[PDB]
């Protein structure tokens, strides 16, 4: 009997990035069930403020059984739901690419417009024509957000949801 | 506080206690988590350490235990363990109202005599098991020195508790082996007192036996037929004297 | 036996931001039921002037039962419903980003327009073209509200709704 | 037996802002019902000149009974249904934001147009472009009403609607 909503611990040792869903394994380290292994998955948040783990398929050694008590993760020694990782993965890359494409287009067109009032003409040429295609392609690729990624050496806490036997 | 009740009530009439209780509420809410884990690790560490120390002491002083506990002197001529006897004096029972049942003394056969191969030793009664744990895991780490101090003292109290539990188990085993030794020596003394029948055991001997493939040169089958028991005829009881 | 609408106190130890839904637990430590822990979830409010915890699934130790009192939260030592956290999380960053994108657009266009009445031209170039894309992207991402977050070291007060055995 | 529409009194102890609906409790401290309590909710009016309490679920202590006299609340010693709170919460903030965004737009456009008849041009730049986006955002956010909030240490009077036993 495990009560409805109590506390347990596990260790995460195999890392993954939050890109493709799949099975992920942890090992329960203390309490009633010893040597137990739990495979589950994750979810993708649209916002980069936290990251949590969907753990569903439990296995207890000794007896060859597979119960499916589902539980989630909390961050150890902070007792929060966030993941300790980086959230600035892909900001400045697309920022600099888009702004460079824009500044290229602006250089060519405005230094073309400043002609009335050969090398600088070729500068106008290159900037005026490589600004636009890179601008529309940067607006195309600007939509991919910053990813989060778990570590291969961090424990985790597991809070129960239902009772089992 | 409530001991200086009127002073505490007039202090609570001020709102300074109302602004002071909001932090001690969070303190007692966060307080209880560390104590159980500290008590658990202290209990395991103190129990293991005290058990290792007391087994070291037992291994040091093993010789006189063998000197005092001569089970081999207690056996009989057909290698049979003597039965266990218990005695009691000045018994009474107020079982209910309008009823008192008293008696002078009582004797009870605890464990029946049986055959044996080797005499038991004290090591089957007094050696404590020892599995040292070397796996410390922390639920919530101490951050403040106050929570580190209460974690330390609760670990120390768990160490003391494990010490007490080891002493309790040792004392119960001491009482158990002393009970068995007293029962055997009381059986011997009561047999001398001529209150208990000796065991009676017959023998049946057969010579060569078996088929053409198996032979046994001489076999003897020994079987106890009359178990010891107490008697009811009082006249056959020789008492004692001293000088 | 629980009165229809009485008050209790519970120990909350795990924190969560208002970004991803999930089960959360508290622990009632006083009153008639002792050692009991309670899982539930939270709500996402339209205005962040309050934040409450939806608590429905109670477990009392001793017996293998899971009763179904749905219970809500009040801030202890306030007797109010507000959440003690921050609410100014994500105003100023998007404000400044929008204003900077605007100011870039304005710099390029006005100092391009005032030419008749090379480095200053390139300044006009850069701000003239990187203002617009950042302006539309800032208007795109400007709509994100300010989240709230409970803490991992403060308990709570719980008012009841229904009766249990 | 309670007459059809008499007056009772209770003491209200838990406060809430008029932001999200929720259960609220009061305790009848006088009359025949001693130690009795009442939970319910409130209302969100179109204009904040009053605030009433939708009080429906009545509990009588000792016995496990839950009667359903549903009744409302009036302000003490005014004999009216208003709330003692502040109603000027969110007028001047959006007023000042809108007026500043407008004044920025006006400064940029009119001091741009007054150029015919560098730093002053940069002032024109900044106000000319940060006026417009903040102006449309202020017209977007101008619609949030001024809320009320009940208090945690004021009693209430309850006029009855139906009869009970």
């Amino acid at each position: 009997i495990i009560k409805t909503g109590d506390i347990m611990f596990a260790v995460l040792d195999t890392s993954v990035n939050s890109d493709e869903p799949g099975p992920i394994l942890a090992t329960i380290v203390t309490g009633k069930l010893k040597g137990s292994k739990l495979i589950g998955s994750f979810n993708l948040p649209s916002n980069a403020d936290k990251m949590v783990i969907t753990f569903n398929t439990m296995s207890i050694p000794g007896a060859e059984k597979t119960i499916s008590i589902s539980a989630y993760a909390i961050d150890p020694n902070t007792a929060r739901t966030a993941l300790a990782s980086r959230t600035n993965h892909h900001y400045l890359m697309r920022y600099g690419s888009l702004f460079a494409s824009s500044f290229l287009q602006g250089f060519g067109n405005a230094f073309q417009s400043a002609n009335t009032t050969s090398t600088l003409e070729n500068a106008v040429i290159g900037l005026a024509t490589v600004g636009k295609a890179w601008s529309q392609q940067a607006q195309q690729l600007f939509n991919t957000p910053t990813t989060v990624e778990v570590y291969s050496g961090t424990g985790l806490g597991i809070l129960f949801t239902q009772d089992v036997t | 506080g409530d001991t200086g009740s009127l002073a505490g009530l007039q202090a609570m009439a001020d709102s300074k206690y109302t602004r002071a209780q909001k932090k001690q509420k969070m303190g007692k809410i966060r307080e209880m988590a560390l104590k159980e884990t500290a008590l658990s690790v202290g209990a395991q560490a103190g129990l293991a350490w005290r058990a290792k120390i007391i087994d070291e002491q037992l291994n040091k002083q093993a010789r006189n235990l063998d000197a005092i506990y001569d089970f081999n002197s207690l056996v009989l001529e057909h290698n049979i363990l003597p039965p266990v006897l218990l005695e009691g004096r000045n018994t009474l029972n107020l079982a209910d109202a309008q009823s008192i049942r008293i008696s002078d003394r009582t004797y009870k056969v605890a464990k029946q005599a049986h055959f044996i191969t080797t005499p038991p030793t004290w090591r089957q009664y007094l050696w404590m098991d020892y599995v040292k744990p070397e796996a410390p895991n922390v639920t919530l780490l101490p951050k403040t020195k106050a929570e580190k101090e209460i974690w330390c003292i609760y670990t120390e109290r768990g160490w003391k508790n494990g010490i007490d539990q080891a002493n309790t188990i040792l004392e119960e085993n001491i009482a158990r082996i002393k009970e068995d030794f007293g029962g055997m020596i009381l059986y011997r003394k009561l047999l001398a007192m001529n209150m208990v029948s000796p065991p009676y055991v017959s023998h049946t001997d057969l010579g060569v036996t078996g088929d053409g493939s198996e032979i046994h040169i001489d076999d003897r089958v020994l079987r106890i037929t009359a178990l010891p028991e107490l008697n009811v005829n009082s006249a056959e009881w020789r008492a004692a004297v001293a000088k």
